């Protein structure tokens, strides 16, 4: 089991990542929300990504 | 080492302002190719360096055409 | 520059003008033979 | 005086003539090394691209880009307003094959390599100062004054494009 | 405006180092001439003040605030003389052209 | 060269031996208070510009950020 | 996307590289990354480190026969290598790599970390950041979505998975463990002197902490004389 | 004597005559020498 | 002794002002740096070749194998950065304290700057990385801007159709000579200055208070050398790549280019200026003027006081000038997009208007406040 | 003007003896030769490579492909020969006319002579011919003569067991840098 996966999961659990994920989830849901639109979400995706990733590094390397 | 010294000869370029006979350079380039090219190569010399009335460029390129090895026909196929 | 504003000053220059052109002219022709512009 | 100075003037020209000659060869030394400027050759095959494929050939130290244009690309580039172009050169004006466009990769601006598949107008773009070139290689946006250069491809037959 | 002048004066702070205005005038030739003509007393005094400033500047210290030359106290000694020197240069210039 | 420099008169200049004066007068203790005085005097004229700058940089960054920021509504 | 921060141990100011990991990352490169990437500028001699001493390097030096030796005409690959043997290359010619890389180029990775802005992080992120392409994703040829990758079309094939390889040390070969470990090695190679230097820097900080107040004290000795000078004006 | 008073007495003109003369002298020198070389080497 | 007389005349018994601050250290630091850059450049030249074939490699070898190469190479790079830091602070001292009235010293000075700038491009292009290659093409093309003879000049310098080996080898020599060149020009500098002596921060005639240099401004220069060496070695031994661009470690892709191309920090603003002017030629000219405006500086002094110690309005204008110089340094870094561009355009307009217009008008106003005008 | 004062002081208003013969020209010739060597050396340095695989190839490339590169190379070699001709005649003038009583000038001279001989030796090693390599080994071996530290010194200079690339590259660096010390 890659600690990366576990830590990623854990960070996601962090309410901060939870909310960041909320954004992403709302936004990825938004990706599918409209077709003619350009709601790529790459921006929001990246938003959550970085936020969560910060948390990951904040608590991954030690497990590593 | 006792070496019979070269008997200095009278070359058409021996004089102080005397240039080379270019027909003789053309004939000597032929000599190299047919005879010595077997066991001697003018590496630093190139067919472009063969620019001289001794041999003009287009024909020289033909000479360049004659030679065909290690050009790298294939770069991946080496 | 204030000082340069003078009638004599002007006379001097007028008298000096031809010579100035010459040196510049020589320099001009000089540049030509200097480069052979193409 | 005229006898003595004429000698000074005579000598000067002589020296002047030698001095220009010495300085000239030196200056010339740093001119293009004959060996490298003895390299003007080239070999390309137009059949190396399926579609919309940019293909530079590093010719003379310069990108011999040979992008391909799908009819769609061909269609837009023609649609581009030549007069409204920064550089008036219709897409076809620089290509004798609409499906085939060939360009030199030196940004009119400061000489970088204009990466393709980039640029707002599509086609090319130059990460150095933000010049966007269309598929035709025409500068549509950026600090690039002139369009990308079109080499003398002089295609002889569909099989072979000389691209001198 | 005069109040503003006093403010600038303090801001200039040349008063702090203990120097009068004429003290700071860059020694342009013209300035040089006037300085020379200064009656010796003033010249020697000028030197003292200038040197003091230098020493103070070196130590990165300023004189007691009180000792600072008050704007009002500041007087112009070099200027009266300088005016003449300038006029002199001026006179020469037009007789020149 | 030294000598023949300036006509300085009557300027007595007392001094003390290096090994006689305390080797290293406290800098933090005595000098820095004045340094603080010195710096505070000028900073009042030095930071103002930089005060402005930081603002420019900050505003610019976020602005450019929003600029890049795409609106789902845009082309929606 | 701006790669976030990461707590690399060696990155510690006075601390150095963990060779164990470095070793592990050299294994990772040898078993996975060397098929398209090669540490050209790195030689088995360069490879030497606590991670691998010359002896171990020798094993690896003898572990290869690729282009280590030439033949009667020095063509193709003709003989194994030794200590001086430089790192083997997955491709004898750029075209070879291009051919075996979607036409794209798998860059030798000798100075790769230095090359990439925020390399150590980038590397880790790229190798472990493919993430998910939510929309508008058309990977053309052997590409792999990766927001960390500039184009999200890396084409650097994801070559690491849980137990992608097996670490000889036995440390669980999780994708991340693998990624982090190789990262260390890559970093180590990019700056074979990282550790060497930091020791100098520590000696430099100790010497400057000794020498700056002493030179300041001299200067203040020789400048005290003036800094105490008292001037007095005594017009007659 | 006229030349001195005209092109060799004023330094500016002295330079002018020098430069102009040099401009022509060279081409000629090159030609003459080249020609001589050629006559000297007939092939 | 005729050799020791000049050394005594310029370093021991030279009458120096007693109150000059640390800034006045910086020029001596520059001399020490030049020495460092040069000596480092020697070793960098050693074990190095001007061949695109082996230039990038032996250097990597220097970074990897050359005995202490990593140390000499990064000392050379960060010493070039330290040279430009000390150069900018030296020029700022000259602008603030009115030292440009020493006009011959300033002109040897302004020229010196252009030269140092070039040596940078020289040293820069030499490792043959991705960034060096694409940077060279860029500035070489700057020359093409010339109205009529531009194309030829560019091709001349390149030595061919496009920068290639022909360039690398010749750029190598200039980068081996310009250093020697600038060195001498500096010598001219020192002579044109001793004729007049150094200036003091009060801007007054310091003839009444001058001290020797051997025991007073020598130990001060030694302390400044020690502090500059501390900053240089903490730049080399702890953060060796905070000022460079990682692109360097990429052998030049004659074919590909760095998505983000930027000239080095020291010149960042210079190019920032270019980016601002829409016209290519305009940019080149403004760029040049950016450096040249300094030479023009001694003719813009309209005040009766030499230094800015007693001039608060021009002090405010000077610090606004330093502020938008820092702004132009930042903008150069930023990519081409709103609103970085507008700032760049304004910042350049404000830079030229403060140097050309605002400071002499402010000096006239300051002379009016002291009842001098 | 403080820059023109030195130039005036050493070349224009310098009081020189009226009766010095043509031999007194030679030292000025040496200075000119130095500049000529430096200039030609700089134009050899833009194409020469100090690698044992490519040094002979770079010299032949200079002679055959660089425009007038043969001219600059043979000007450099025969200018080294002209430098030593003018140096020997300068030293002979100093010996004949009793100019060695200017003792400091004479000692700076013999230091310059040692530096010029070292520069010419390493420059002759630089083209990496048959004669250069055996010549280098020979004189480097000369050092081994030193009674105790000889072996080390030789190996140091060689930079290895025997002259090889290690030498060529450091000889290129030293041959580049010494004529500026000669100028100073
Ligand atoms: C060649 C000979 C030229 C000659 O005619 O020599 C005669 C000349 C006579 O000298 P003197 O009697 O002083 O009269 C000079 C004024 N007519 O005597 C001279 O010309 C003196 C020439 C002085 C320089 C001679 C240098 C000869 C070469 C010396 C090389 C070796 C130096 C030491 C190396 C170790
Ligand atoms: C049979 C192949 C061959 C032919 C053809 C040939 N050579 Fe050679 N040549 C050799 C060989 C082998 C050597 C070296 C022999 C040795 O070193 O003992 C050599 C050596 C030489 C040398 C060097 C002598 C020395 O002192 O090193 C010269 C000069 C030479 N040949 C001239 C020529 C000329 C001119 C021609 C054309 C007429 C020619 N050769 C044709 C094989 C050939
Ligand atoms: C079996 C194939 C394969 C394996 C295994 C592989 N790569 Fe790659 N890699 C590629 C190809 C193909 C490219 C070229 C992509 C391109 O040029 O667009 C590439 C390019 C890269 C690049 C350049 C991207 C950039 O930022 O410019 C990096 C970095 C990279 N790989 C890292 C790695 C690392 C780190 C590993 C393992 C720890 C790895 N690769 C293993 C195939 C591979
Ligand atoms: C005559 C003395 C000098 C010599 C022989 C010299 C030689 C060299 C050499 C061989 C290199 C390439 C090695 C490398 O990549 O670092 C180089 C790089 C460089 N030099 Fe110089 N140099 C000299 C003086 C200078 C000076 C005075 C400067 C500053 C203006 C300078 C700035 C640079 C820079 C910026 C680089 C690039 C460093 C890098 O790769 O990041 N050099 N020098
Ligand atoms: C090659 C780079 C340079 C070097 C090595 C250099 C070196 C020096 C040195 C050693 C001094 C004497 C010490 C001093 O005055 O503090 C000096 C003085 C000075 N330099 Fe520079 N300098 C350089 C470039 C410049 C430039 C570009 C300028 C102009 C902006 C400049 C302006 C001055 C001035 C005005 C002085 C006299 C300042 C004073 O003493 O009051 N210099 N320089
Ligand atoms: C700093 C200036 C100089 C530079 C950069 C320089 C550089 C070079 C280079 C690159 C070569 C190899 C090319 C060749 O084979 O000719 C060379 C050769 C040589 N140099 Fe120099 N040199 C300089 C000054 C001198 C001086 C002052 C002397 C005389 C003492 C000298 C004597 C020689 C000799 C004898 C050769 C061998 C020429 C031959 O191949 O026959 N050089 N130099
Ligand atoms: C006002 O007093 C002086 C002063 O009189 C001098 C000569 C110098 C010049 C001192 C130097 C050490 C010169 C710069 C150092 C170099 C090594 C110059 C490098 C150039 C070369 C050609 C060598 C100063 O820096 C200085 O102010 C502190
Ligand atoms: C009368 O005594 C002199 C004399 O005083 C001088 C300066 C020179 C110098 C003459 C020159 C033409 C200068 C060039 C000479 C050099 C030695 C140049 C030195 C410079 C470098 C080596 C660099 C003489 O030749 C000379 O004798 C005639």
């Amino acid at each position: 089991v890659d600690p990366l996966t576990t830590v990623r999961e854990h960070c996601e659990q962090l309410e901060k990542c939870v909310k960041a994920r909320e954004r992403l989830e709302l936004c990825d849901n938004r990706v599918s929300s409209r077709s003619q639109t350009e709601e790529d979400c790459t921006e929001e995706l990246f938003d959550f990504l970085h936020a969560r990733d910060h948390c990951v590094a904040h608590k991954l390397f030690k497990n590593l | 080492d006792l070496e019979l010294h070269p008997p200095s000869y009278p070359w058409s370029h021996r004089g102080l302002l005397s240039s080379l006979d270019h027909t003789s350079i053309r004939r000597g380039f032929q000599v190299y190719k047919q005879v010595c090219s077997s066991c001697h190569s003018m590496d630093y010399v190139a067919y472009r360096h063969l620019v001289g009335v001794c041999y003009t460029e287009e024909e020289a390129k033909a000479l360049a055409e004659e030679v065909e090895v290690q050009d790298g026909p294939n770069d991946d196929g080496e | 520059l204030s000082r340069f504003l003078g009638p004599r000053y002007r006379e001097l220059a007028r008298n000096w003008i031809p010579t100035a052109g010459m040196w510049g002219t020589v320099g001009a022709v000089g540049l030509v033979w200097a480069t052979d512009w193409r | 005086k005229g006898f003595s100075y004429l000698v000074t003037a005579t000598t000067t020209v002589g020296v002047a003539y030698a001095a220009k000659n010495v300085v000239s060869q030196f200056v010339s030394s740093m001119s293009a090394s004959a060996d490298v400027l003895a390299m003007s050759k080239i070999e390309i095959k137009l059949s190396d691209i399926p579609e919309g494929k940019n293909m530079a050939f590093k010719w003379r130290g310069k990108p011999l880009f040979v992008r391909h244009r799908t009819k769609k690309e061909i269609d837009q580039e023609a649609a581009v307003e030549v007069s409204q172009l920064r550089d008036p050169q219709h897409d076809l004006d620089r290509v004798k094959k609409p499906e085939w466009v060939i360009l030199i990769g030196v940004c009119t601006h400061l000489g970088c390599v204009p990466i393709a598949n980039a640029g707002d107008f599509g086609g090319y773009y130059c990460p150095c100062h933000g010049s966007h070139y269309d598929a035709s290689g025409r500068i549509r946006k950026g600090p690039a004054p002139l369009n990308l250069e079109v080499p003398a491809y002089e295609f002889t037959s569909d099989d072979v494009v000389v691209v001198g | 405006l005069d109040g503003f002048r006093k403010w600038y004066y303090n801001a200039a702070g040349f008063n702090k180092l203990g120097l009068m205005r004429d003290d700071t005038l860059h020694e342009t030739e013209d300035v040089k001439e006037a300085i020379r003509r200064l009656p010796e007393d003033l010249y020697n005094d000028r030197m003292f003040r200038i040197k003091r400033a230098l020493d103070l500047t070196m130590r990165h210290q300023i004189l007691p605030k009180d000792q600072w030359t008050k704007y009002e106290e500041d007087k112009f000694y070099l200027e009266p003389y300088l005016k003449e020197v300038i006029r002199e240069r001026k006179e020469r210039e037009e007789w020149a052209k | 060269e030294f000598g023949n420099l300036a006509r300085i008169r009557h300027v007595i200049s007392y001094s003390l031996s290096p090994f006689e004066q305390r080797a290293f007068p406290s800098y933090f203790s005595k000098g820095i208070p004045n340094v603080l005085r010195r710096t505070r005097e000028r900073i009042l004229r030095v930071a103002p510009p930089f005060v402005v700058v930081y603002l420019i940089y900050t505003w610019g960054n976020q602005e450019f950020e929003q600029s890049k920021r795409k609106n789902p509504a845009m082309y929606e | 996307l701006h790669p976030p921060s990461y707590p690399w141990s060696h990155r510690g100011l006075l601390s150095s590289l963990d060779h164990t990991s470095i070793r592990r990352g050299f294994q990772v490169y040898k078993q996975v990354c060397s098929s398209c990437h090669s540490m050209d500028y790195v030689a088995y001699r360069h490879l030497v480190g606590v991670c691998y001493t010359e002896e171990e390097a020798k094993a690896l030096a003898e572990e290869v026969e690729v282009q280590d030796g030439p033949n009667d005409d020095g063509e193709m690959f003709m003989r194994p290598g030794k200590l001086s043997d430089y790192f083997p290359k997955p491709y004898p010619n750029p075209e070879a790599a291009r051919a075996a890389n979607n036409g794209a180029l798998p860059p030798d990775l000798s100075y790769i970390v230095r090359a990439r802005h925020g390399g150590e992080d980038y590397v880790f992120s790229l190798l472990t950041g493919y993430c998910e392409p939510p929309t508008g994703v058309s990977l053309r040829e052997g590409l792999y979505f990766n927001p960390y990758f500039p184009g999200q079309a890396i084409g650097m094939a994801p070559p690491i998975y849980t137990e992608v390889l097996e670490y000889d040390d036995g440390t669980p070969a999780t994708m991340s463990q693998v990624a982090k470990d190789v990262a260390t090695f890559l970093r180590w190679a990019s700056e074979p002197e990282h550790d060497h230097r930091k020791r100098m820097g520590l000696k430099m900080l100790l010497m400057m902490g000794l020498l700056l107040p002493l030179t300041y004290a001299m200067k203040r000795h020789k400048w005290s004389v003036l800094k105490s000078r008292k001037l007095a004006y005594r017009p007659p | 004597s006229r030349l001195y008073s005209l092109l060799f007495r004023r330094t500016s003109t002295f330079a002018l005559t020098i430069a102009v003369g040099a401009l022509f002298f060279e081409r000629a020198f090159d030609q003459g020498a080249d020609a001589i070389y050629e006559h000297i080497n007939e092939g | 002794h005729p050799l020791f007389k000049i050394i005594n005349h310029s370093f021991i018994d030279l009458p120096a002002p007693s109150n000059i601050s640390s800034w006045w250290n910086f020029g001596s630091l520059l001399g020490v740096c030049l020495m460092v850059q040069i000596i480092t450049g020697l070793f960098l030249a050693m074990h190095y070749t001007s061949d695109t074939m082996t230039a990038f490699s032996s250097v990597t070898h220097i970074c990897r194998d050359v005995n202490y190469g990593w140390l000499i190479r990064y000392m050379h790079a960060n010493g070039a950065s330290m040279f430009f830091i000390c150069l900018f602070l030296h020029v700022g001292r000259g602008l603030y304290y009115g030292s440009y009235t020493f006009m011959e010293t300033w002109n040897i000075g302004v020229l010196l700057l252009f030269a140092v700038m070039a040596t940078a491009f020289m040293g820069y292009v030499l490792p043959w990385g991705q960034m060096s290659f694409w940077g060279a093409t860029v500035i070489t093309n700057l020359l093409s801007a010339i109205p009529y003879i531009g194309t030829t000049l560019v091709e001349w310098i390149w030595g061919g159709f496009s920068v290639d080996k022909a360039t690398l080898t010749r750029f190598f020599a200039f980068h081996f000579i310009l250093p020697f060149i600038i060195a001498a020009l500096a010598i001219v500098h020192l002579l044109f200055l001793h004729e007049t002596g150094s200036n003091n921060p009060t801007g007054l005639n310091s003839d009444a208070d001058k001290i020797p240099f051997h025991p007073y401004y020598t130990i001060k220069d030694i302390l400044g050398i020690l502090i500059m060496f501390l900053i240089l070695m903490t730049l080399v031994l702890f953060f060796p790549d905070m000022l460079g661009d990682p692109d360097n470690y990429m052998p030049a892709n004659p074919l590909n280019t760095p998505p983000h191309i930027k000239p080095e920090w020291y010149f960042l603003f210079a190019y920032a200026i270019l980016r601002s002017i829409p016209n290519k030629l305009g940019g080149v000219l403004a760029l040049i003027l950016s450096i040249l405006i300094l030479a023009l500086m001694p003719f813009l002094h309209t005040s009766k006081q030499r230094s800015l110690m007693f001039r608060p309005i021009t002090q405010i204008l000077y610090w606004i000038l330093v502020a938008n110089l820092l702004i132009l340094t930042w903008i150069g870094g930023q990519p081409v997009e709103h609103p970085f561009i507008i700032i760049g355009q304004l910042a350049s307009i404000s830079y030229f208007s403060i140097i050309l217009i605002l400071m002499p008008i402010s000096g006239i106003i300051e002379d009016k406040m002291l009842k001098l005008y």
